[PDB]
RNA sequence: GAAGAGACGGAGCCGCAGCGAAAGCGAGUCUGAAUAGGGCGAAUGAGUAUGUAGUCGUAGACCCGAAACCAUGUGAUCUA
RNA sequence: GUAUAGUUGAAGGAUUUGGAAAAUUCCGCUAAAGAGGGUGAAAGCCCCGUAGACGAAAUGCUGACAACACCUAGGAGGAUCCUGAGUACGGCGGAACACGAGAAAUUCCGUCGGAAUCCGCGGGGACCAUCCCGCAAGGCUAAAUACUCCCUAGUGACCGA
């Protein structure tokens, strides 16, 4: 399918042909949704613990004698019906993270790239850059584009005069050709480009 | 699909059971388990196996056999895999392969004679059956033990 | 009889069984002897095996 | 870890094709003067499975 | 590579062929003098990777409760 | 070059409710800085800071290359000489190897016996013959790996008396 060309604001050049086997291709939703749950739950840390009858500090005498005191029957201090005692069954370190084969993580990236080509989301430029990192005149640059919602910007290699003016309010976020995720293209609305960026994107899914 | 209307795959995510919490759950007060009994105490049950004192069924019958030292087997392609080779191509238990057809040849490529082929092949392997050759020669192919 | 003041043999120990291999714990120590032997000149009495005396 | 199969019944048992077990049978060791001669042929031929007893031991020979 | 998605990596594992203790044979094989009969197979009859749930095994394994056993140490200012 | 003190570092006013505004409402500004904390209630523009640029008299530490120390050669001949001794190995008693003396090599320990010298010796799971692969009984040796009393800078679908 087709996108056409803006300038910085010089609008409406010709168009661009994309690969309909990655831009056209009918997407899933089950295996978006999978992914999306599996590259969310992988960021955790699993960092904690706490301390049961064995690690806490405290005594290994029976309290009491057995007989005599007339009395339900106590073997140590520290055990979990008493006040500080142990837990049973805490929370240990764990791991949270696993992955899936190679088929779907693919299919899931062409499947979200083809629904935003599909709602004419993708505006696409010739070529960005700046002499010096100002960040109004990016301001001025999607005010020119007419974008106002929570938008992506995915570059070639380093540019770092188009990256270093995006440190704007978070609708603006900055991706190069190689680490577009799932969860960096789902939680926006219009997504920025240029043209080599998209042939890049072209020669790595393929 | 976006970040606040999620959907699972239907059918597809279970919830669990929370076992002692409640009489009309319907598994509170001894969660499953019942009476009293050696299988309702804290880790309760037998080993795997185990009859009592009754002697189990591998005493009952006795030991049997023992394995070769030198066991050389094959990896065996029966006959209908050849026949997407068209003609003539030196059918060969190396770099031809590289499509699964074999991955882990076990002692060399055996060719057993299940059971129809119209091709003209060539083939190279390392074991044939009575009636393999037989059934390539038919068709006129040439065979070796190479 | 501690040591030798040649070889490096001493005292040490292991198992002991006995016809149905129950264990117990020996102690197997070296054959010693105490010769007059020449130190450097000055003769002296120090614990030699029987070993290092061929 | 793994589950270690047992290796009392990896020396006694064999797995056909199908799923069941091969098992070679009881009273062939012994004092053969006591039983009759249909009780040693007919005792020669090795048999299949109870399915009554494939039920405790299926997870021992989880692998072999 | 950002404690991360995110690609490289075909060693290895499972199914696609079984029967026999084995030498071996192979849509067939084993016992057998037998090509007879019988067992197990074959005749269309799909698996594998991951998620999740029920159940089991090794771990203290649903928690509380003994009389006792073993190894270093402290005590004859009470008492013999 | 770096570690142990540091320097600089942009941009807002008024109204309403307030005891107090960072709250609300009009009209503006900054951003290589919209991470965080504090201020009379929730602050990009009040403060401490963050991005960025700058800085060590003194004491370490890491590299680079100069000096200085070391250490190291070819080819042919094969008469003679050297190549780790109470050692290898065997009996008897025990331990290590996944291997509980079993048909039991390979490794040690105690005791008693006790080899050969290149036409030589050891090993290939009792043992022999053939073939194959190796030189015991003298030493040294960075990295790839395990731990955190502590020091700095941080992070957490960890706790909140």
């Amino acid at each position: 399918p087709n996108v056409a060309l803006f300038k910085q604001d010089g609008t409406q050049n010709g168009e661009i042909t994309l690969n309909e086997e990655i831009f056209g291709i009918e997407p899933n939703e089950s295996v978006v949704y999978d992914a999306i749950i599996m590259q969310r739950a992988s960021l955790r840390q699993g960092t904690h613990a706490v301390k049961n009858r064995s690690a806490v500090r405290g005594g290994g005498r029976k309290p009491w004698r057995q007989k005599g005191t007339g009395r339900a029957r106590q073997g140590s201090i520290r055990s979990p019906q008493w006040r500080g005692g142990g837990v049973v069954f805490g929370p240990t370190p764990r791991s949270y993270s696993y992955k899936l084969p190679k088929k779907v993580r693919r299919l899931a990236m062409k499947s979200v790239l083809s629904d935003k080509v599909a709602e004419n989301n993708l505006v696409a430029v010739e070529g960005l850059s700046f002499d010096a990192p100002k960040t109004k005149e990016f301001k001025q640059v999607l005010a020119n584009l007419s974008i106002d919602t929570k938008v992506l910007v995915v570059l070639e290699n380093g540019n770092d005069f188009a990256a270093l003016s995006a440190r704007n309010l978070p609708n603006v976020s900055v991706v190069t050709s190689d680490n577009v995720s799932v969860l960096d293209v789902v939680s926006a609305n219009k997504v920025l480009a240029t043209q080599t960026a998209l042939t890049q994107i072209e020669e790595v899914l393929a | 699909m976006k970040l606040h209307e999620l959907k699972p795959a239907e059918g597809s995510r279970q919830v669990r059971n929370r076992v002692g919490r409640g009489t009309s759950s319907g598994n509170g007060k001894t969660a499953g388990r019942g009476q009293k009994g050696q299988k309702a105490r804290s880790g309760g049950g037998v080993r795997l196996g185990f009859e009592g004192g009754q002697t189990p069924l591998f005493r009952r019958l006795p030991k049997r056999g023992f394995t070769n030292i030198n066991r050389k087997d094959y990896a065996v392609v029966n006959l209908d895999t050849l026949n997407r080779f068209e003609d003539g191509t030196e059918v060969t238990p190396v770099v031809l392969k590289e499509a699964g057809i074999v991955k882990n040849e076990k002692a060399g490529i055996k060719v057993l004679a299940d059971g129809e082929l119209t091709k003209k092949l060539t083939v190279k392997a390392a074991k044939f059956s009575k009636s393999a050759q037989e059934a390539i020669e038919a068709a006129g192919g040439s065979i070796e033990v190479i | 009889a501690k040591v030798c003041y040649f070889t490096g043999r001493k005292t040490s120990s292991g198992n002991n069984r006995s016809h149905a291999m129950n264990s117990t714990k020996r102690t197997v120590k070296p054959n010693l002897q105490k010769v007059r032997v020449l130190i450097d000149g000055k003769p002296k009495k120090v614990w030699v095996s029987a070993r290092a005396l061929k | 870890p793994k589950q270690k199969t047992h290796r009392g019944l990896a020396k006694r048992v064999k797995r056909t094709g199908g799923g069941g077990l091969k098992r070679g049978r009881a009273f062939t060791s012994h004092r053969f003067h006591g039983k009759t001669k249909k009780q040693r042929r007919q005792l020669r031929k090795a048999s299949m499975v109870a399915k009554g007893d494939y039920k405790r031991i299926r997870q021992q020979l989880a692998r072999m």
